[PDB]
């Protein structure tokens, strides 16, 4: 099991190999997209109601 | 009699609004509001904040 971490956004590759006898080296390397996403989080939080001109106003911000 | 009616404000900050109510031949209202204009009867214009 791996734990994909914010790091290996956007693309990891895997690569890995085995030896036999100190000798032989086989490997693979397989190449992965992982969600093209924010590393860390910020969402702009408010109410979505119907505000009114020059009038006061509240938004959270949570990141 | 005396109608008591309220007026809830649930929004963020506050809220001005008016409130007339149409009279009727059976109820004297107590004020000549009676304003009729471009078809309408009804009552002068309060001006409440909330």
């Amino acid at each position: 099991n791996l734990h994909i971490t914010p790091d290996l956004i956007p693309s990891f590759r895997f690569v890995a190999y085995y030896q036999v006898g100190n000798n032989e080296i086989v490997a693979d390397s397989v190449w992965v997209d992982v969600k093209d996403t924010c590393m860390g989080t910020l969402v702009v939080k408010g109410d979505n109601l119907i505000q009114m001109p020059g009038a006061a106003m509240k938004i959270k911000l949570e990141g | 009699i005396q109608l008591k009616g309220t007026v809830y404000n649930y929004r963020t900050s506050g809220m001005q609004f008016c409130v007339k109510m149409s009279a009727v031949e059976g109820i004297c209202t107590s004020e000549s509001p009676v304003i009729d204009h471009q078809g309408t009867k009804s009552s002068k214009c309060v001006r409440q904040k909330v």
